[PDB]
RNA sequence: GUGGGAGAGGGUGGUGGAAUUCCCGGAGUAGCGGUGAAAUGCGCAGAUACCGGGAGGAACGCCGAUGGCGAAGGCAGCCACCUGGUCCACCCGUGACGCUGAGGCGCGAAAGCGUGGGGAGCAAACCGGAUUAGAUACCCGGGUAGUCCACGCCCUAAACGAUGCGCGCUAGGUCUCUGGGUCUCCUGGGGGCCGAAGCUAACGCGUUAAGCGCGCCGCCUGGGGAGUACGGCCGCAAGGC
């Protein structure tokens, strides 16, 4: 309970799952959803569908606190990303905008073998 | 892609070695801090090169970003 | 670094005659300069291997000229030395 | 001696006093190293492409003091000792490689 | 010599931001993670996702090239200092002062060794999950030496262009880096591709020769045994020649 009205929605998509988050302007979260949350648990957490369900849950619960305008921010390139985004949009939540903020080092820590190989 | 216009034409006589010329430099960066290619800036190696050495100063100084957020999408 | 002056100063000091830039002395002297410098730089930056090889060549090029001087005119030779700082 | 361009960015929250103070050292400490200020062009406030010292802006300076090479990594080592001074950029002067002219 | 040019060539000091990890605070709740599927693992002592701050280590996105520098190994955030090589124009000086180079001496990726320090990420060994007929592996979760710094060793490699260095001679075309010119193009230095003659077992090379020649050095003489044994020399050792 708080009545935020205007906040931001952080979407974190990964090859393995998508967690969505809705904070308030200054940055503090209000509510969040995720593949797990919505019920899928395993290889399904990643599928776009889940992301859809997740993203919509992040909204429903968000709607509670009185949210109405989010500034969707994307991170990661996981499957079902440009998908979760399409959900928040068609959720009633006026999607102020979209931004890609996937972090990327300027050559930081040696990745693990899984993702190694320089060029 | 990139068959529009080079970032050199849209501009004039300018010191490619001036590390304070923000108004001009900002023209050589994408929707991000990313320093535009040559296929984009349309410069000579010697030039394109120097440009960077210059840009990378604008950065430390504080006049120029290192990276920007991608709007749209 | 060695200034234009520093250089010219040494040239117009050994030159056989006004206008002598490439005489066997000028050269030696000149070198000895470039050498005695780097010999200092390396006294510090011992880790600076690359520069060293640069010096490993000047020294060569230097003794090679001399070797030639001591041949042609053993006098000038015995001279360049006492004048500079070698053989001791 | 050689021609060096000096850039300096200090806390953009000083009053006439607090500020003129810093520049007292930027000048004092400066001359103490064979300053010789060929010129200066105080640009003042600037909107930084990114916060510096958690400050959304910055107060920029710029000189051209010609000084003794041997004493430069020092001169700056000195300008950094300041608190309200957050950036010391000492580039060596260079002909204006004009492009597209 | 003089005047000019390019450069991730080397060394020392400083310093920039992005990212990961960890700590502190906020806000927030049931999961995150991971995979072909999973599990181990981590989370209500509140993890994940989000915001703010801090500490620290390592590496430097875009530019970036099909690019450049270096004798080789190799070299890229930015700044300053110290320093090597090299290219062009002038035709100014010396007057064969040249080439090569047994042995010597120096440099020499990684791994490895010794002492001290540092230790974020990564990760031989190792500890576990899974897979499998088994799995001393590939996959997953952890993790020590190590990876980093200094000082001293070690001297190996598909250390590769699998092509020793130097000089001269022998069609062109085209792309490109760097200098000069009277700057359509000519001329010099370097990097590529197609190609004359020619060479070659063929593939291919072809003014960056693997062509035509001269000089000097190194090396080969069927396979296995074997880069082993013995000896010597070197190394703290591993081990090297
Ligand atoms: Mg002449
Ligand atoms: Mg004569
Ligand atoms: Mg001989
Ligand atoms: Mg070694
Ligand atoms: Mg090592
Ligand atoms: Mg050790
Ligand atoms: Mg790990
Ligand atoms: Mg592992
Ligand atoms: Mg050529
Ligand atoms: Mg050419
Ligand atoms: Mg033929
Ligand atoms: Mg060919
Ligand atoms: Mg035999
Ligand atoms: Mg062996
Ligand atoms: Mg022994």
């Amino acid at each position: 309970k708080r009545q935020v009205a205007s906040g931001r929605a952080y979407i974190h998509a990964s090859y393995n799952n998508t967690i969505v988050t809705i904070t308030d302007p200054d940055g503090n979260p209000i509510t969040w959803s995720s593949g797990g949350v919505i019920g899928y648990k395993g290889s399904r957490k990643g599928t776009p569908y889940a992301a859809q369900l997740a993203a919509l849950d992040a909204a429903k619960k968000a709607m509670a606190y009185g949210m109405q305008s989010v500034d969707v921010i994307v991170r990661g390139t996981g499957a079902g990303r440009e998908q979760a985004i399409r959900a928040l949009q068609a959720s009633g939540l006026q999607v102020k905008s979209i931004v890609d903020d996937t972090p990327v080092p300027h050559n930081g820590c040696r990745p693990k073998k899984k993702f190694r190989k320089a060029s | 892609p990139s068959r529009k216009a080079k970032v050199k034409a849209t501009l004039g006589e300018f010191d490619l070695r001036d590390y304070r010329n923000v108004e001009v430099l900002k023209r050589f960066l994408s929707e991000t801090g990313k320093i535009l290619p040559r296929r984009r800036t349309g410069l000579s190696g010697k030039e394109q090169r120097i440009l960077a050495k210059t840009i990378k100063r604008a950065r430390i100084l504080g006049l120029l970003p290192f990276t920007e957020k991608l709007v749209r999408k | 670094p060695i200034t234009k002056e520093e250089k010219q100063k040494v040239i117009q000091e050994f030159a056989r005659f006004p206008g002598d830039t490439g005489s066997t002395e000028v050269q030696v002297a000149l070198l000895t300069l470039r050498i005695n410098r780097l010999s200092e730089h390396l006294k510090v930056h011992k880790k600076d291997h690359h520069s060293h090889r640069g010096l490993l060549m000047m020294v060569g090029q230097r003794r090679r000229l001399l070797r030639y001087l001591q041949r042609e005119d053993p006098e000038r030779y015995r001279a360049l030395i006492e004048k500079l700082g070698i053989r001791g | 001696m050689r021609r060096y361009e000096v850039n300096i960015v200090l806390n953009p929250n000083l009053d006439q006093s607090q500020l003129a103070l810093e520049k007292e050292i930027i000048q004092r400490a400066l001359e103490n190293y064979g300053a010789r200020v060929e010129k200066v062009e105080e640009l003042g406030l600037r909107r930084l492409a990114y916060p510096i010292a958690k400050d959304p802006q910055g107060y920029f300076l710029w000189y051209q003091v010609e000084m003794p090479e041997d004493r430069v990594n020092d001169l700056a080592r000195e300008l950094r000792i300041r608190d309200n001074v957050r950036r010391v950029m000492v580039v060596k002067s260079q002909e204006p490689f004009l492009a597209n002219a």
